[PDB]
């Protein structure tokens, strides 16, 4: 019994919301034998006794003590959570209410043990994730409230965004592009990131990033045949839901989120490809209510003609989506918690590096436009950059695409980059 | 003309011509601007009563017969005309009572309204899936055009909308609201 | 239209967590014009638009606009608890637990008019207080 303190601690609060009258008071003793034995510190004090009449409303009482030990008692922590979640299944649905109320305060002191010397503590986190991750696919009916308290609470805490972050690629993996399971951790990066949005947005551009450079090693006909193909599509979901409300930061990263669009134009199912022409009406709806950046009044009007062009017949063509009243229909479906997506229809148009020549200098025309107002801007000397790298490197899937783009935003030319271009036509 | 074909009866035949009838108004809301009126107003507004008596639903499935499935389509191009006729009419009340003006107008909107509503409820799918959908369309967008002339005497009955129970249905009576607040 | 600008704004927050994408959309501009037309204060800029993908999982971006309104923009509670109260019964189970979450700031902003001079407020706020009574009683699960 003293090796477990913390799973009996678990059982007294538990059966304090009961609803048999006979059963809180059992547990009220309990509670005061775990106190004395292991010299717990808590705010009142406790007398065993027969007899109490307890109410039932015994709600706010059982957060205080939690509470209370969460912030005094850290040693505790794993092993109450292991067991905590352990018995939010077999309750029933009004107990489950409570078993957040006092979980939430524990999760800070999660802060430790994410680090502690590679003990196999570390181990131990990572599990406990995991299980959080299955209540939530789950429990539906809950779900509004289960993202403000558990991961829009434990998403506020720097040092232990690295790892969150990590566990929930590996479950969206196993399930596919398509899956339930890879459809949802999407949506909960939106609420991990608004507590570092910079953060957030600088971690899963940085893995998309590497990917991509990462195709070179084995060069594909197409991304589509690539086998690294799976992790690029549920990375590109994270990207289109985080690019609302300003929620990658632009006014940072706009560099590295061009640079990707022009790789995903018009490429993958139907539903991929709606998803880029989304992502793309968002970075400029960002830029227009940023605060950061100052922009004079001559520049907003600029974005805001651009804003509604990307949204004409003419730019659905060329984005590949044609036929397809609007994109944000499709880009999104309704019953993305029940079912998995079912593709079909696996005809497939074709691109012609003509029309990335259009998009390609559309947004060009809108970079430019930013730079004027902010000063020593840098972006347009990242992105040649990252064009420059893949433009004269063999990749017979990117290289056809990187060498029309890095054309249209080149200022400046050297003899010695003419002969490479004149040498791969050879 | 109506006055004779509203007293025609109920018939294949005399279905026939009520359907073109119904075209001809949509026609004649076309060309409102090249014609001349004595009483623009006054008139509209009669029609409109002549016409809403015609948008009678379910009314085929009690008949039995599918032989009348036509009154669906009259339905349809029935709705058609007074979308066309309601478009920018502000309300008046006949003054065949003695009563407030003011009391008038929103007691008459809530008397068509309550119709579009009535007829909303019955062509949603759970209760001919082109059939509903675009009778569904016309549905909202004729009651669209009814709130934005008369939004003083019909704001009030018409705040229900916002927790409608047809999901595409919400989105329609949003995106009108928006309107009427952007304009001075 | 002037004149209830409180209860026009619970529905744009309502609807923007709703589960159709072509609807929270559409909330979004509802929500723009009601800034602009009554000079409300928000944190952020908010900027009319169409085709935006809204994501669904949005709910810490509600409560974060309900929470600033609540703080400066007190004459709006009144009229804006009452309809919210209205709203939940009617809505599902997923949308109940959202009610609950931008409810809460604007409770505490009944304070002032609980002795408002007994102007017929004081009335009123005993209408909303029994309408709370009317929900614990009913929705045992919560």
């Amino acid at each position: 019994p003293k090796d477990v303190p913390g799973t009996l601690l678990n059982i007294a609060l538990l059966n304090l919301g009961s609803s048999d009258p006979s059963l809180r008071s059992a547990a009220y003793n309990l509670l005061c034998a775990l106190t004395c034995t292991f010299n717990l510190k808590i705010e009142g004090q406790l007398l065993e006794t027969s007899g109490l009449c307890i109410p039932a409303n015994n709600t706010l009482f059982i957060v205080s003590i939690s509470k209370t030990l969460a912030a005094n008692e850290p040693h505790l922590t794993l092993e109450f959570l292991e067991e905590c979640i352990s018995g939010f299944s077999k309750s029933s649905i009004e107990l489950k209410h409570l078993c957040l109320e006092y979980m939430t305060p524990w999760l800070s002191n999660l802060v430790r043990f994410c680090k502690h010397n590679d003990d196999a503590k570390r181990q131990r986190v990572t599990a406990i994730l995991d299980k959080l991750i299955t209540m939530t696919i789950n429990e539906k009916q809950m779900y509004p409230s289960i993202q403000a308290k558990i991961w829009g609470s434990l998403g506020q805490i720097t040092d232990l965004l690295d790892v969150v972050l990590d566990s929930f690629i590996k479950t969206s993996a196993t399930g596919g592009l398509g899956s339930i399971k890879a459809e949802v951790m999407a949506d909960t990066a939106v609420a991990l990131a608004s507590g570092n949005v910079k953060l957030v947005s600088s971690k899963v551009i940085g893995r998309m990033c590497k990917i991509i450079d990462k195709t070179c090693l084995s060069p594909t006909p197409t991304l589509e045949q690539h086998l690294m193909w799976d992790d690029i599509a549920i990375l590109a979901r994270y990207m289109l839901m985080l690019s609302f409300n300003n929620s990658l930061d632009v006014a940072a990263h706009l560099p590295y989120l061009f640079h990707v669009v022009t790789f995903l134009v018009a490429t993958g199912p139907l539903s991929l490809r709606a998803s880029t022409h989304g992502l793309v009406i968002n970075i400029i709806h960002s830029l227009c209510t940023c605060s950061q950046l100052h922009f004079s009044e001559e520049t907003k009007q600029v974005l805001r003609l651009s804003l509604t062009e990307f949204s004409l017949p003419k730019f659905y063509l060329l984005f590949g989506i044609s036929k397809v009243k609007s994109a944000a229909v499709i880009a999104f479906r309704s019953s993305y918690r029940d079912r998995s997506f079912s593709p079909g229809s696996y005809e497939r148009e074709t691109f012609a590096l003509t029309s990335l020549e259009t998009v390609t200098e559309a947004l060009l025309e809108i970079m430019e436009a930013c730079m004027r107002d902010i000063p020593t801007c840098k972006w347009l000397d990242q992105w040649t950059e990252l064009a420059q790298r893949f433009a004269f490197q063999y990749n017979p899937s990117l290289q056809p695409r990187a060498l029309v783009v890095f054309g249209c935003i080149s200022k400046r030319v050297s003899h010695g980059q003419i002969k490479q271009i004149i040498r791969i036509l050879s | 003309l109506v006055r004779y074909v509203r007293v025609l009866g109920n018939m294949v035949h005399a279905i026939q011509i009520k359907t073109k009838l119904c075209q001809l108004v949509e026609v004649m809301m076309a060309r409102r601007d090249d014609l001349s009126f004595c009483q623009e107003m006054k008139f509209r507004n009669k029609m409109v009563e002549y016409l809403t008596d015609w948008v009678m639903g379910t009314s085929n499935q009690a008949a039995d017969d599918d032989v009348k499935c036509l009154t669906r389509d009259l339905d349809q191009a029935s709705m058609e005309a007074v979308v066309s006729l309601l478009a920018g009419l502000p309300l008046q009340p006949e003054e065949g009572d003695g009563v407030e003006l003011m009391e008038a107008k929103s007691q008459l909107f809530l008397k068509y309204f309550t119709l579009f509503m009535n007829l909303l409820n019955d062509c949603s799918e759970v209760e001919m899936s082109r059939r509903l959908a675009s009778l569904r369309h016309c549905t909202v967008l004729a009651m669209s055009n009814l709130l934005n002339a008369n939004v003083d005497s019909g704001l009030m009955h018409s705040i229900g909308l916002g927790y409608h129970k047809d999901l595409q249905t919400r989105a329609t009576f949003m995106e009108v609201l928006t309107k009427i607040l952007q304009q001075g």
